[PDB]
């Protein structure tokens, strides 16, 4: 029961450096890569296997890659607080950025170090024998995200086949968005995630801005904020195959359970409760509350009303003491509601795992610690809204031909432009095909 | 040259073709294995002077279009009641202020015209309408190059179709 | 591990240059003696993009000096900071040519840029893996403006994948200086819209009068008129050498602001801007960062901002900060200004950050924008240019050199359909 | 949070701002030098309704200093508490109106609004919550009643749904000190009647009384009357700054004391001033407090009430009292005075308590009151205006210099219908 990790990219990089501390923190170990000898804190003699090695005299490594272009970040994680953790040959880092250029990260760049960062990957999954499936963390908003993230997708598939990867992949918000030629790079990327992932776990930014302005009350935030969020919605979606629990859900049924169709596989994440350390105490946090919350409108991690819409397969996963009596209350409810409507050839939709591990907590952090926590993940119908929105402004450069002249100068060209183009059109008439 | 969305959507799907014909030929070549990207850049700029012509077309045939149709809605401002022959009256005058005002004598008559039938309203546009009438008089009167008279004019002709374009002013702008 | 190598060519790109290199390796933390002395690590990680050690901590800065009058590098030599340039990167002949851009760019071309290639090529391939090249100079002078346009012509055709930052001064229209002010102008155009990577343009009186309202100085000198733009030389150059949330390099910002190849002339700017006196009584802090960022009487151009449309405009930001209120702050001016922006792009705003201020701050911004006002800044060179060539003045000065009237032909020509292009994109 | 940005004008207002912001500084605790030097923590919580937080505790008021001579600047920043303002607030045209009113509102403002207003733009748009404006100047002077007015009328059209509470010095009989005063006046109570909200209408003539007979002061320099002023000013805004037992805004005492929207010239008063030599013997309660506030020897204008009906009054006490107390005690003076208060308005008294007072007193109070004796002042002033033009006196000065000769008719219309739409409610 192993699973690995790769992380592409700018916002990858810098999500599984806020994730690793979380992971090495609730597994009890050290900074530096071995557990304490006296202080002892749960079992976890196979607990800590999954994510973590242990190389002989006490020194667990994580099985991950990080890989990035611009060494900036790589070297910025080799010299952070955590240059024992990582083995000193994980941290994958070329010479020259693709700088939001799709075709460079993915034809002329890509194409020299995915040859290094496979063959890590295969003499790191040599190491295990329990193998799960991958899971990938970039933004499509970039060139190392979107090129040498579909690179590496395309000849990790080819290579390893059956196996499940699950995508944490970051679209750009609606309206706020860094990088300007970003269209482009999504709808390539696109065009990738769509015939090479199992199931894709869409995030956002403006959405997790709203909610830790809404409920977290920071008014401020940064990507240390977003990323420790993102990291908890990984740790509750992957507690299950590292701590027993009454119910014990593990990554096949997330796809025979929330995949209905070979290519309707787009995931909205919700998280309860996002609370802060002072409404954390004066408020009474149980079953049907944070529930309720999880299943708010505005609390999912990708902007998009789920009321347009229909659900079809929710999975709810949680953490602490709760009981199977009050859950099964709480979805009944969830069903009676007025807001949501269920699609039609679906009567049962929800899946619910439990886990007796509370959720965890980063000294620092804004989300004090508490009893319980809900983690749902839903394949829903009102995400043609995010790709609809995202085409219209693709469509708006194309028709003039803007920057074009910087994708075939590396490679690209308008071929499969427009292939990408109507790629999206099929996708988004799928979803109202479905949709009926 | 094009006056209709129908022509422009014409004219981009000529091009298209015609650019799907050039790249199946530099395809079906299938020779020069690294000449091939620059053939394709070179092709990509062709299409970019190509679409930028198109653009300039575009701006030419819309702002043509916004005159057409500012004169088609003074025409619908006529087809006897007393608001539609105050209509009339002041399509005339809209029109005169339209035509080359070749002769300085006939501009400064039709300036004065115009100011008359304005000064009877008189509550916010009239001031920089006025403003202007007597800027255009008298950089005539002192002696200028017409020629030089010329976005002066343009704000002249512009401020008098808002004015147009205006209820009270036009007491039939309800319509539209 | 990325490199930039600094070409600085006539007395502006002398001055300048000069200016540049005490900023920077004051930033960095080195004194004129050649030493180390930066006391955080942050300052070491980085220094191979600007210095090379010698032996012993004599961290030399990676840059070529060239021009033909001895004076320049004299005074260079002679200037604070300037005993850390190497004497062998003084590649330099010894006539002198003087706002002759046929002289400079045809006769001197030949004797002097056969060595000042050799020293930029062996300087180049002393690194491991270069960045690009960053050239400053002027455009009304003889030395700098046609030297250097060679040179940049013959850096093109030896290396063709490297990023091109030209940091160019052009003549002014009230600052009379010299009268082949157009000549030269049109000149070094015609030649930068056909080879160089980005022109960030700039000029005097803007510059002159930043000083006087945003500084309030009495007295500006060039000293701090090249300290301006020494700062944001420096600014730019802020991934390459700092971590921070979001990094970007040269090749990042081209993607970014270049939708065409021919619309690369960047107007430039630089906040925090104010006086000593009122250096007290502000607060630093992104929302007012950003309003001076987005001002016209802020910029390093005489071209008025809001006379057109921005196609694309870049925010590099230093600091501790908050990337949600940079975003916020970008969206809304864009929504504010929605008038003056481009309508077939959205988001024609790009921001990026770190999280290292310059020295002796706290929080600081740049600002970098491609915006189709800057069509004046050449439309009062093209109309004195046609002035001046309808009587052919001075121009014997250029026929008995070697050049002809089809170089000012096609100097004009290629000047005014980028000129058109810029309107047509209005 | 809810804001009010301070606009002084002229230079009665620039003396009279000064005062007031150094007599609120220490009410706050904030040394000359900027920085907080307090002793309880209550002060700090509302220090946003007039000040910015510029480097690390640099505390500064939100103020614009609007004038057209640089004499009067330079005497404010010479004085005390001068270092606490921004110095881009500092505004001034350097030429000078001369108490020309059409010069002030016609010539030289045409040419100081267009900075001013950015400036006051500016603070407006780095407020968040803008409660209104404060203004202070006079009515007999040319920069005061003529720019004055017209950056009033300038604030109203441009934020028509804040309120201006405007401190108004007005010319009386015989305390006058220059000879155009009428023309001065009436033109500007012109539109002070249809843009501002809040006409608090002072005169030098009164205080000059109050220090004669209840300060009992032998030679009072203008010192002491901006003191007076300054004390008037901090008891208006003090529920905007400390909780209080009851609240009453800058928005609540306008719809209180506002019946119609012609009748918005108030007068004031200020309980208790002492003498220095009977503060000793008089020991200070409620009813003392109230005796001081209707005592008609201690309003500050020229319009004695026993010759005029009260349409609104309001108290605004400051210590911590008995609301029982307070309220009987109005309802005593309603009831005794029973001849001078509207028959058809009940309770006419309105009054709020907070719970801070001044400093170094332990009880305070302020008087806001609405009457039909008012209307004295403006008979006083258009007999002088009917005087002066009825043989065309002083008029080429304002004719010449852009206004016609039917505008002085238009005052001279809107001060008699004025004067009898106060007969007529009287
Ligand atoms: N939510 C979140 N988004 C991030 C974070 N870091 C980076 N991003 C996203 O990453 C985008 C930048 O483009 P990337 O795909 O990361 O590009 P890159 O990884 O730097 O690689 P290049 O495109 O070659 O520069 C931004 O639009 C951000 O939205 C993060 O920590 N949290
Ligand atoms: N900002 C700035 N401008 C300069 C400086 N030196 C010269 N210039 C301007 O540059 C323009 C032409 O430069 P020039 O002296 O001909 O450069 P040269 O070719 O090396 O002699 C003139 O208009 C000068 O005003 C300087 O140090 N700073
Ligand atoms: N309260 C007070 N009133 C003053 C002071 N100085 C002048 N005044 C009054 O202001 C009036 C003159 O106004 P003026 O200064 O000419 O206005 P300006 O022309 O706008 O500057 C006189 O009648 C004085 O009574 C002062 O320091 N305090
Ligand atoms: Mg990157």
């Amino acid at each position: 029961r192993e699973v690995i990790s790769i992380h592409i990219g700018q916002a990858g990089i810098q999500v599984g450096n806020a994730c690793w501390e979380l992971y090495c923190l609730e597994h009890g170990i050290q900074p530096d890569g071995q557990m304490p000898s006296d202080k002892t804190i749960g079992g976890g003699d196979d607990a800590f296997n999954t994510f973590f090695s242990e190389t002989g005299a006490g020194k667990h490594v994580p099985r991950c890659i990080f890989l990035d272009l611009e060494p900036t970040v790589v070297d910025e994680v080799r010299t952070g607080t955590y240059r024992q953790l990582f083995h000193p040959e994980q941290l994958i880092s070329g010479k020259e950025d693709a700088a939001n250029n799709f075709a460079r990260g993915h034809y002329t760049i890509g194409k020299e170090i995915v040859d290094l960062a496979l063959d890590r990957i295969r003499k790191l999954a040599d190491n295990c024998t329990g193998l799960q499936g991958f899971l990938v963390f970039n933004a499509v908003g970039g060139g190392t995200g979107s090129g040498l993230g579909s690179l590496l997708l395309e000849r990790l598939s080819v290579d390893y086949g059956k196996k499940s990867k699950l995508g944490f992949t970051v679209y750009p918000s609606p309206q706020v968005s860094t990088a300007v030629v970003e269209p482009y790079n999504s709808v390539l990327s696109t065009h990738s995630l769509l015939e090479h992932t199992d199931v894709a776990v869409m995030l956002d930014n403006e959405a997790i801005y709203d909610i830790c302005r809404r409920s977290l009350d920071i008014e401020r935030p940064t990507y240390t904020n977003l990323n420790r969020l993102i990291a908890q919605v990984i740790s509750s979606l992957t507690a299950s195959l590292r701590f027993d629990g009454a119910l014990n859900v593990d990554i096949t049924e997330f796809q025979t359970n929330l995949v209905p169709y070979p290519r309707i596989h787009f995931m909205l994440s919700s998280y309860a409760p996002i609370i802060s350390a002072e409404k954390a105490y004066h408020e009474q946090l149980s079953v049907a509350e944070i529930t309720n919350a999880a299943f708010e409108p505005a609390s999912m991690m990708v902007k998009c009303d789920p009321r347009h819409g229909k659900y079809m397969a929710c999975c709810l996963m949680y953490r602490g003491d709760v009981v199977p009596k009050d859950v099964n209350a709480s979805v009944a409810t969830i069903k009676t509601k007025r807001t949501i409507q269920f699609v039609d050839w679906c009567p049962t939709g929800f899946k619910c795992g439990i886990n007796y591990q509370p959720p965890t907590v980063v000294p620092g952090g804004d989300l004090a610690k508490v009893q319980r926590a809900v983690c749902m993940i839903s394949n829903s119908t009102a995400i043609g809204e995010i790709f609809s929105r995202l085409d219209h402004k693709f469509d708006l450069m194309y028709a003039k031909r803007a920057f074009v002249h910087w994708y075939v100068g590396e490679g690209m060209e308008e071929g499969e432009f427009s292939e990408a183009r109507e790629d999206l059109a099929a996708l988004e008439k799928d979803f109202e095909e479905v949709g009926a | 040259h094009p006056r209709t969305a129908a022509d422009f959507e014409v004219l981009y799907n000529e091009l298209e073709a015609w650019r799907l014909q050039e790249t199946r030929k530099i395809k079906e070549a299938g020779l020069a294995k690294e000449q091939e990207q620059q053939v394709l850049q070179q092709l990509l700029h062709k299409e970019t002077k190509l679409l930028q012509t198109i653009d300039r077309l575009k701006i030419n045939a819309n702002q043509e279009n916004k005159e057409a149709r500012i004169q088609h809605t003074l025409n619908e401002m006529s087809k006897h009641t007393p608001f539609t022959t105050r209509a009339k009256e002041l399509q005339q005058l809209y029109n005169g202020l339209n035509l080359p005002l070749l002769t300085v004598d006939e501009r400064l008559d039709v300036l004065l015209h115009v100011k008359w039938t304005v000064k009877e309203f008189d509550c916010d546009l009239t001031r920089e309408l006025v403003d202007l009438i007597d800027r255009e008089a008298d950089l005539l009167n002192r002696g200028r190059n017409p020629k030089m008279l010329e976005g002066l004019r343009k704000r002249i002709s512009s401020l008098f179709l808002n004015f147009i374009e205006t209820p009270e002013f036009n007491p039939e702008a309800v319509r539209f | 591990m990325r490199e930039i190598v600094h070409i600085q060519g006539g007395q502006c790109g002398n001055q300048i240059g000069a200016k540049f290199w005490e900023v920077v390796s004051d930033e960095h933390g080195i004194d004129p003696t050649g030493t180390y002395h930066g006391d955080s690590d942050l300052q070491l990680e980085r220094i191979n993009v600007y210095f090379n050690e010698a032996t012993g901590g004599r961290y030399v800065p990676r840059a070529i000096l060239m021009d033909l009058e001895p004076g320049t590098m004299d005074s260079v030599r002679s200037g604070p900071y300037g005993q850390i340039f190497r004497p062998d990167n003084f590649v330099f002949g010894q006539t002198g040519a003087g706002n002759n851009w046929a002289k400079g760019h045809y006769t001197e071309g030949a004797e002097l840029i056969d060595s000042v290639l050799d020293v930029v090529r062996k300087e180049a391939e002393s690194c491991d893996c270069l960045q690009g090249f960053q050239v400053c100079h002027s455009l009304g002078g003889g030395t700098g403006s046609g030297m250097g346009t060679l040179l940049i012509s013959k850096i093109r055709e030896e290396y063709p994948d490297r990023m091109m930052l030209t940091f160019s001064v052009v003549p002014s229209p009230k600052v009379s200086d010299t009268v082949v002010e157009p000549y030269n102008a049109t000149l070094s155009v015609h030649q930068l819209v056909e080879n160089a990577d980005e022109c960030m343009v700039l000029d005097n009186e803007a510059l002159y009068d930043i000083c006087f309202r945003t500084l309030k100085l009495t007295t500006p000198t060039f000293g701090d008129l090249n300290h301006l733009i020494s700062a944001v030389m420096s600014g730019i150059t802020c991934c390459l050498r700092f971590p921070g949330q979001l990094n970007a390099d040269l090749r990042k910002l081209a993607v970014n602001l270049i939708p065409f190849p021919r619309l690369h002339f960047f107007m430039v700017g630089f906040t925090p801007l104010t006086s000593r006196g009122s250096q007290q009584y502000r607060a630093l802090t992104v929302p007012e960062l950003t309003q001076q960022m987005w001002d016209a009487k802020n910029m390093m151009c005489a071209a008025d901002p809001r006379h057109g449309r921005y196609l694309t405009a870049s925010a590099l930001f230093r600091g501790r900060m908050s990337t949600k209120e940079v975003d916020e702050q970008m969206l809304n001016v864009q929504n504010k200004n929605s008038s003056y922006f481009v309508e077939w792009i959205p988001n024609n705003v790009k921001s990026s950050v770190c999280d290292i201020p310059p020295k002796g701050l706290k929080m600081s911004a740049t600002f970098i924008g491609n915006s189709t006002a800057i069509q004046e800044m050449f439309k009062r060179v093209s109309e004195q240019f046609t002035a001046m060539f309808r009587r052919k003045a001075f121009l014997h000065w250029y026929t008995g050199e070697g050049m002809d009237e089809m170089e000012f032909t096609e100097a004009e020509s290629n000047m005014n359909d980028l000129v058109s292009e810029y309107q047509q994109y209005q």
